[PDB]
């Protein structure tokens, strides 16, 4: 996988394409 | 969460399939 | 609706979601 | 335009909604 | 064509926009 | 490579169809 920073949608994007039928949650806050 | 490691620092392979389900 | 900043790509796409069957204008001069 | 209030600023749904037809 | 700077995604994206049915290479090491 | 001409500098239609087959 890529060795960049991935933030935002690209973050998102990541996600859905490394777990794929599995999904995810996403929950950005601190 | 996720925007602690994968966007202000960097993320492999396997520390963003830990946010899969 | 997202508290970022939208640039680009990404402003362009939110306009898209946003308006839907309306459409829209984008306009990036100064 | 947009890119001073969207981009440079951040804009709410009705903020952007202003910019459709 | 768009007078901004063209990273990540967004940078292949273009080129597979700019080049249709010839395709591309995107090596981007230093 | 492209890294240093288009996402570094900013690149035209023609400085970036250099990077096609
Ligand atoms: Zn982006």
């Amino acid at each position: 996988f890529v060795n960049q920073h991935l933030c935002g949608s690209h973050l998102v994007e990541a996600l859905y394409l490394v777990c794929g039928e599995r999904g995810f949650f996403y929950t950005p806050k601190t | 969460g996720i925007v602690e490691q994968c966007c202000k620092s960097i993320c492999s392979l396997y520390q963003l399939e830990n946010y899969c389900n």
